C-alpha cells in the first residue's frame, strides 16, 4: 500500500563485470576440479575416508562451475536456451552449493572424530563417511530444489527472454531466503566453530608442532569461508528484512542493497574455484 | 491463447462509484502488472494508475488520486478498479493493459504495453 | 510529466503512394543503458488500440512490411511505404522510460 | 578565510560496507587470537621469548576486537553508550593498533638479534624481552593517549549523539596526525627494512635452504604490512596537506579524500584479524 | 562518420589511487626483487638451470618497477622529463613485462621437459635454458618495441607536456592491441595450460606426496597469473572492438571500459612484486 | 544550563559601523557554529552569515556580502559581529543562533538551530 | 535559494477547537541519506523565537502534546490538537537542508 | 615554426559551392583537431564544426548542419572544408583554429585554441 | 550553448592609465577536475586574433606584463595596468569547458 520505485542498476558496469568474474571462475574451477577428480578418482582406484569428501566436493564445484556460461551469456545478452534448460540451470546450481557448504560441515566433523578420540572411532567414521553422507549432503539438497524446480520458467516480454524465478507473492520469497540463508550460514558455520577450536584445544595436550599447523590452518579456512559468504547473506537478510517492511529508510538504500546483493553473488562463487587449493592438506 | 476480458458498458448517476473488472487468462497472472488508462471522446489517450498485481503497491495520477482504488486477485486471476466521487467528465472508455513485469529478480517496467483488454464504456447523465 | 506532439494533425493520402508521419518528445528518451524506448499504436474504429512497432525501428511478429519507424534521441517517425485501403485509423506514438507513461495527440489518416 | 563546504559522503553504501566488514574482523579475530592466547598462556605454563611477544600481540588485537560492536553500532545507528564508554572505547582503540605495530618492530629486533650474531646474544635478548618490552611498547602507548582521554566526548546534536574526536583548532588536529603517521608508519617501517634485509644477507653465507624460507616470508610479511596500512596513511598525509592549505585543487577533491579515509580505515583493520597467520612461523 | 564523444574520467579518485598503488608496487617490488639478485647474481657465483630464469625474471620485474615514480608523477602532475625520458620509459615497460611473461612460459616449459621424461633431457634442457632463451625471450621483446620507440613522442597543449603514444590512425592502434593480446595472453596461458596438467597427469603414476604438493601449487598459480592478467586483455579485446565499430551501445559504455582498463592496468601490475613469492619453490 | 547572551541596544548615524557580541556559555565553544540572523520590522527573519569558530571559514550571504565582517574569541568564547556601510533600512533585531556541528570527523550544518540569544536591536536616524 | 509560503497569512480561531498551519517548498526537502529537516519556530512578543518541532514529526522535551507535525516529500504541517490562551504568538517554518537556510512567511494566531 | 596557410580570398554567386583548403606545417598533424570557425563583418565569432583528422569524426553546428562537410588528408596534411547551398549572408572571413588533442591514451578537447590560420574571406554577389 | 555578455561595449581610454574589461558566463565554468578554462583574445585589424591568456590569469610567453586576467566561478576580468599606443584592437573572451564553444561579444578599445 505504498509507493513502488524500480529497481535501477549500473548495467554498463555489470556487463564488464560479471563475464570476467565468471570467466576468471570457470578456468580456474575446470582447471583445479578437473585435475583433482583425474587424481582421485580416476587413477587411485583405491580411496580413503577423506579422499570420497574430497571428490564429492570437487564433483560439486565441477557441476556448479559447468552453468557458468550460461549466466555469462544472460548476463551480456539475451536468454536463449528456452524454458527446460532455463529450469535445468536454476536446479543445478541451488543443488551444487549446498552439496559445497554441507561437505565442508562433514569433513569438519569428520576431522572433530578422527582427531579427539580416535580409539574408538573406526566404526563411527567408517559408517559417517559410507552411508550417513549422502541421505545428509545429497538428498536434503535435491529435496529443497522442489520450490526451484517448479516456480523457475522463462519470461517473455518484448524481446527479451528472462530466465528468473517467478513467486506469486513476496512470503514466499520472504520464507524461501530465510530459509537458504538459515541453512547455509547458520548450520555449517556453527559446526565448523564449534569443531575446531576442540579440536585444537585437544591437539596441545601432548602435541607441539601440529598443533601450530593446525592453529594456522582452521583460521585460514574459516578466514577463507567467512570472508567468501557473509557478505553476501548479510544483504540478503537486510533485503528480506526491508521486504517485510520492518526497515523504512526510503528506497534509495533498496537499489543500494540490490547493487551490493548482485555484486556480492558475483564474487562469492570464488569459493568453488578456491576450494581446491585450501582442502589439499587431508591426507597427512 | 493470452487476453484481456473486461465487463460490459454502465451507466450511472454523477457522485455514485463504478467497479470495472479485468480477468487476464492465458498467461502467469503473477508475473505482471495491470495499468488502468482511460480515453475520453475526442481526446488522446491519458494514463491514471497501475497495480503490480504482486506485493500491491499501486501507484496513481495526481488528476485522478484520492478518487480510486484498485484492488487483484489471484485465485480468480482478476483486477478490479472502483471509482468514486464521479463526475460529468468522467464518461469514456477504459481499458485494462498488461505493463511491466514483476519477478523475485526482474522488476522492471519498460517491457510490456503489448496486450489491452476489449475495453469497458461508462457514461454519466 | 514528458509532453508529445505529433505532425501532422491529420494526414490525409491518396491510395498508392507512402505517407510519414513525426513525433518529437520534450527531453531526450534514452535510458541509463543507452537503449531507448518508443511504440507506435494503430486504433481501428470500434476496436482496442494495437501495437505495431515496440521499440523504435523494430516491428512485432504478424504485421505487413509497410510499416517501419526510424529516428532517435528525441526526434521519432513512422513511414508506410505504401498505403493500403485497410490502413486508415489513428496512430499514436508512446513512450515507456520515464514514470509516468504518455501518450501521442493523435494522427488521422484518411 | 575562505568559502566552507561541508562533507558529504556515501552512507547509504557505508550503513552495508561496514557492518559487514567489522563483522568479518570480529569472527576472525575472535577466533584466532582467543586460540592462540589459550595455546600460548593458558596451557604451556613455560614460555620461551617468541612466545612472549606472541601472547603480547595477540592482547593487543584482541584488545582492538573488543571495541568493535560498538563502531559497527555507531555506523548503523546513533551513540547510546555515553560519554565514559566513548572515552573508554576511544582509548582502547588508539592503545591497540599502537602496541601491534611496535610489537612488530620489536619481534623484527629480535629476530636480527638471533640470526645475525647469536653467539654473545644471550643477554641482550634475554634484557630485551624481559625488561625492555614493556617500556618501549606498553609505556607510549599509554602516554600517547593522553589528547585522547582528555579531548574525546559525546556531543548532542538534535536526536543524534556522537561519539567523536573534539579539538579546538586544525592545528591540534595537523599536529596529531602528523605525529601518529610518523611514528606508525617511518618508525617500524624502517626498523624492519632495514632489519630483514640484513638478516637474509647474513643468511645467505652457509646455508641453503633456510635462505629461501625466509626469502619468501619476510617478502610475505612486508607485503602484507605495506597493502594493509600505506593508503590509510596516505589519506591521512594528503589530508593534513591540504589542511595546512598548501593543496588546493577546489574541495571536491577534499570529499574524494575523505570518502578514501573512510573506506581505507575500514579496510586496515584486517590486520589485527590476519596477524595470527602471519606470525605462526616464529619458533622453528 | 559519427558523433565524437570525448573521455570523461574520475581524475579526483585517480589521482589518490594511483600514487597508493605505484608505492606499494614499488616498495614490494623493490624489496624482493633485489633481495632475489642479492642472493642468486651476487653471492652464489655457480647457478643452476632454475637460477638463470629466476635471475632473468628478477632483472625484468626490477627494470618494470624503476619506470614507476615517472608513471606515479605522471599520474599526479605534469610530464617534466622530456621527449627521449617519454621514449625511454615507455620502451623499458614494453620490454619488462613481454620478457616477464616469456619467462613464464619458459619455466613452464622447463619444468614439461624436466618432469615428464628426464631420462634424456640433460642436452635440450642445457641447450634451452644456455642458447634459445635469449633469442626467444628477449630479442623479441625488443622487436615489438619498434613502435613504441618511433611512435612514442611528447605533445605540447597549453602548459601540459603528455608523454603519450600517438599513432596515425585508429587501425595503428587496432592491430597493436591485438598483437599485444594475442601474444601476451594466448601463448604462455596455453603452454602453461597444456603443460602443468600432463605433468600432474604424469606425476601420480608412482609418487605420492610429489602429486598434491604439485597439485596445490600450479593450481596457485594458475589463480594468481589469471586473476592478475585476464580483465585488463578483456578490456583491451572490448575497447578494440568497439573501436572496430562492431560493437554499437552509445558511449557511456565507451567511459565505462576506459576506466575499467585504466584501473585494470593499474592493478595488474602487482605481477611484478609478487612473482618472488609465487616462484620459490622452484628449487627441491 | 547552555545560553546565549548579546549586549545592548543601539542607536547609530547612517554611515557609521555597529559591532554586536555574543558570549556562549554552559558548553563547549569550539564545537558548534554560530549563525547571526535579522529580524527586520514587519518581515520575515532572513539569515545573513555564518562563522565556523573552529577554523575561522565564515560565509556569506549575497545581499550582505561585501560590508560585515564576522570574529570569534575562544579564550572568551564570544563571537563579534561587524556591520559597516550603515543604511536606513538596517535598522532592526540581529540574533545570535547556534547553528551546525563541528569537529574532527563530523563537520556537518544540519545539526543545530536549537538555542537562541536574547537578540539586540539596533536603530538609525 | 528555497522559497516558502505559508497557509494561511492569519489564522483566528476560537479557544476550544484544534486548528492546522501548512507550508510547502519550493523543492523536495529529501537529503541524500533518504531523511528530512524541517522544523517549527514559535514566537511570543518580546521573546527569542522557541523551537517547537525540530525534525519534521519530531518535538522536543517541554513542550505540550498539543503541537503536532506531519508531512513529507514538498508538503509539510503542523496541528495544535487543542488551542490555549498562552499558544498565541508567531509560527514559522524552516529548513535546514540546503546551503543555504530559509525561514517561513509568518503565521499570526488569534 | 608551427603555422597554419588558408586559400585566398574568393567571389561566388549565391546556390554554388566553396571548398577552403587549410595547410598546417610545422608539427605532427595527426596529434591535434581542426576546429573551422566564421567571423561575419559586423558580428562576433561563431563556431561551426570540428574535424579530428584522426579517425574523422567531425561535429556539426545546428545553425550549419546538413550543408558543410568536412575532409583530411594525412599525406599532404591538409584540411578542406566544403559548403554548398551557399546564401547572402555567408559572405565572411573563415578561420582554420589548431583545437584539441587526439592521441591513443589522450582524447580531450579543452587543449587547442593556439595558432589560427591566415583566413580567407569569400563574398557572394 | 552558454551565453556570453561583455562589459563594455566600447572602452574609450586615454593612454598611460590602466584599465578593464569584465565578462561574466551564463553558468559556473568549473570543469570536474576542479580546473577553469577560460582564455582571452586580441585582434588588431588585418590580423587574425591573437591569444594574450590561455588559463584565466595565466598567459602565454612573448606578451608585455601589461595584460593579466583575473576570476573564478562566473565572472571573469582582464586588466592593463598601462595603455600603450599598439594595444588598440578588438578583444574577445571564450571559454572552453563544454561542448561546443562560444565567443565572446567584442570589446574596442580607443
Ligand atoms: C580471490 C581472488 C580475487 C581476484 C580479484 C580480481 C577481480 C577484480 C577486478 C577488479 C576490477 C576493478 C573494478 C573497478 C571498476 C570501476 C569502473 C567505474 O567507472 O565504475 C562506475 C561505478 O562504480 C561502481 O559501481 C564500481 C564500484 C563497485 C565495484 C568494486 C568491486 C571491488 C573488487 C572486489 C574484489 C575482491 C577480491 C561506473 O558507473 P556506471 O556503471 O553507472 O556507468
Ligand atoms: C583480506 C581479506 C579481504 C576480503 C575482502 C572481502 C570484503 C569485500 C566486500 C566487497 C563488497 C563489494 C563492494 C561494491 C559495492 C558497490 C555498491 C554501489 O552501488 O556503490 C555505489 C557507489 O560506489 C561506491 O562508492 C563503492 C565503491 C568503493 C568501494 C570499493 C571497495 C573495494 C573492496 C576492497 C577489498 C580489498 C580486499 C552506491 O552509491 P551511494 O552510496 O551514493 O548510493
Ligand atoms: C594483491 C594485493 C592487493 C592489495 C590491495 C590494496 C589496495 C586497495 C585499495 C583500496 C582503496 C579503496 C577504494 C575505494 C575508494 C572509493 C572512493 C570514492 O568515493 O569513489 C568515488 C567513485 O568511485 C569509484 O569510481 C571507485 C570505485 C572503483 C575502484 C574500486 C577498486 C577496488 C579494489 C581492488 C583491489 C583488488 C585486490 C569518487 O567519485 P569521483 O572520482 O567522480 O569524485
Ligand atoms: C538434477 C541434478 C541436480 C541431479 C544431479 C545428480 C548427480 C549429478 C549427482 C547426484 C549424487 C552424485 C553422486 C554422489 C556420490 C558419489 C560418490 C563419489 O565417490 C563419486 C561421485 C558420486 C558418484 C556422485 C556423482 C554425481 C551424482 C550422481
Ligand atoms: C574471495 C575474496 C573476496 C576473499 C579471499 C579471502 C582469502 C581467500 C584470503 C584473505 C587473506 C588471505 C591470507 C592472507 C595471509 C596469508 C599468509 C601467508 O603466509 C599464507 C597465505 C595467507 C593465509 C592468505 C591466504 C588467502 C587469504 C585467507
Ligand atoms: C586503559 C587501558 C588502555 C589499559 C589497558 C591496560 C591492560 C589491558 C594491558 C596493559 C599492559 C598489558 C600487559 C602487558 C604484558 C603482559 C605479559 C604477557 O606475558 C601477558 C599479557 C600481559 C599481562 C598484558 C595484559 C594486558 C595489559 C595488562
Ligand atoms: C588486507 C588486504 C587489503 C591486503 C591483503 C594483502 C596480503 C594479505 C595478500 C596480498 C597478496 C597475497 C599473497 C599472494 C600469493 C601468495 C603465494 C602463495 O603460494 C602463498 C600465499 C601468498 C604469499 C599470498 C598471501 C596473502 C597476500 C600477501
Ligand atoms: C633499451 C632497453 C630496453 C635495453 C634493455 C637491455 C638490458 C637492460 C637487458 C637486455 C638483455 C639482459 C640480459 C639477459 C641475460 C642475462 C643473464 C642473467 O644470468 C643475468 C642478467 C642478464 C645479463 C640480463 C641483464 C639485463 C639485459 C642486459
Ligand atoms: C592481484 C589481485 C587482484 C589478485 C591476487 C590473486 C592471488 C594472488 C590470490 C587470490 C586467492 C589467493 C589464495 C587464496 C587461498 C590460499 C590458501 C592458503 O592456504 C595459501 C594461500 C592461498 C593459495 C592464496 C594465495 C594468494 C591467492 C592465489
Amino acid at each position: 500500500m505504498k509507493e513502488p520505485c524500480f529497481r535501477e542498476e549500473n548495467a554498463n558496469f555489470n556487463k564488464i563485470f560479471l563475464p570476467t568474474i565468471y570467466s576468471i571462475i570457470f578456468l580456474t574451477g575446470i582447471v583445479g576440479n578437473g585435475l583433482v577428480i583425474l587424481v582421485m578418482g580416476y587413477q587411485k582406484k583405491l580411496r580413503s575416508m577423506t579422499d570420497k569428501y574430497r571428490l564429492h566436493l570437487s564433483v560439486a564445484d565441477l557441476l556448479f562451475v559447468i552453468t557458468l556460461p550460461f549466466w555469462a551469456v544472460d548476463a551480456v545478452a539475451n536468454w536463449y536456451f528456452g524454458n527446460f534448460l532455463c529450469k535445468a540451470v536454476h536446479v543445478i546450481y541451488t543443488v551444487s552449493l549446498y552439496s559445497s557448504v554441507l561437505i565442508l560441515a562433514f569433513i569438519s566433523l569428520d576431522r572433530y572424530l578422527a582427531i579427539v578420540h580416535a580409539t574408538n572411532s573406526q566404526r563411527p567414521r567408517k559408517l559417517l563417511a559410507e552411508k550417513v553422507v549422502y541421505v545428509g549432503v545429497w538428498i536434503p539438497a535435491l529435496l529443497l530444489t522442489i520450490p526451484d524446480f517448479i516456480f523457475a520458467n522463462v519470461s517473455e516480454a518484448d524481446d527479451r527472454y528472462i530466465c528468473d524465478r517467478f513467486y506469486p507473492n513476496d512470503l514466499w520469497v520472504v520464507v524461501f531466503q530465510f530459509q537458504h540463508i538459515m541453512v547455509g550460514l547458520i548450520l555449517p558455520g556453527i559446526v565448523i566453530l564449534s569443531c575446531y577450536c576442540i579440536i585444537i584445544s585437544k591437539l596441545s595436550h601432548s602435541k607441539g608442532h601440529q598443533k601450530r599447523k593446525a592453529l594456522k590452518t582452521t583460521v585460514i579456512l574459516i578466514l577463507a569461508f567467512f570472508a567468501c559468504w557473509l557478505p553476501y547473506y548479510i544483504g540478503i537478510s537486510i533485503d528480506s528484512f526491508i521486504l517485510l517492511e520492518i526497515i523504512k529508510q526510503g528506497c534509495e538504500f533498496e537499489n543500494t542493497v540490490h547493487k551490493w546483493i548482485s555484486i556480492t553473488e558475483a564474487l562469492a562463487f570464488f569459493h568453488c574455484c578456491l576450494n581446491p587449493i585450501l582442502y589439499a592438506f587431508l591426507g597427512a | 491463447q493470452v487476453q484481456l476480458v473486461q465487463s460490459g458498458a454502465e451507466v450511472k448517476k454523477p457522485g455514485a462509484s463504478v467497479k470495472v473488472s479485468c480477468k487476464a487468462s492465458g498467461y502467469t497472472f503473477t508475473s505482471y502488472g495491470i495499468s488502468w488508462v482511460r480515453q475520453a471522446p475526442g481526446q488522446g489517450i491519458e494514463w491514471m494508475g497501475w497495480i503490480s498485481t504482486y506485493n500491491g503497491n499501486r501507484n496513481y495520477a495526481q488528476k485522478v488520486q484520492g478518487r480510486v482504488t484498485m484492488t487483484t486477485d489471484r485465485s480468480t486471476s482478476t483486477a478490479y478498479m472502483d471509482l468514486r466521487s464521479l463526475r460529468s467528465d468522467d464518461t469514456a472508455v477504459y481499458y485494462c493493459a498488461r505493463h511491466g513485469i514483476t519477478g523475485a529478480r526482474n522488476y522492471y517496467y519498460h517491457y510490456g504495453m503489448d496486450v489491452w483488454g476489449q475495453g469497458t464504456t461508462v457514461t454519466v447523465s | 510529466d514528458v509532453v508529445m506532439t505529433q505532425s501532422p494533425l491529420s494526414l490525409p493520402v491518396t491510395l498508392g503512394q507512402p505517407a510519414s508521419i513525426s513525433c518529437r518528445s520534450s527531453q531526450s528518451l534514452v535510458y541509463t543503458d543507452g537503449n531507448t524506448y518508443l511504440n507506435w499504436f494503430q486504433q481501428r474504429p470500434g476496436q482496442s488500440p494495437r501495437r505495431l512497432i515496440y521499440k523504435v525501428s523494430n516491428r512485432d511478429s504478424g504485421v505487413p512490411d509497410r510499416f517501419s519507424g526510424s529516428g532517435s534521441g528525441t526526434d521519432f517517425t513512422l513511414k508506410i511505404s505504401r498505403v493500403e485501403a485497410e490502413d486508415v485509423g489513428f496512430y499514436y506514438c508512446m513512450q515507456n522510460t520515464h514514470w509516468p507513461l504518455t501518450f501521442g495527440g493523435g494522427t488521422k489518416v484518411e
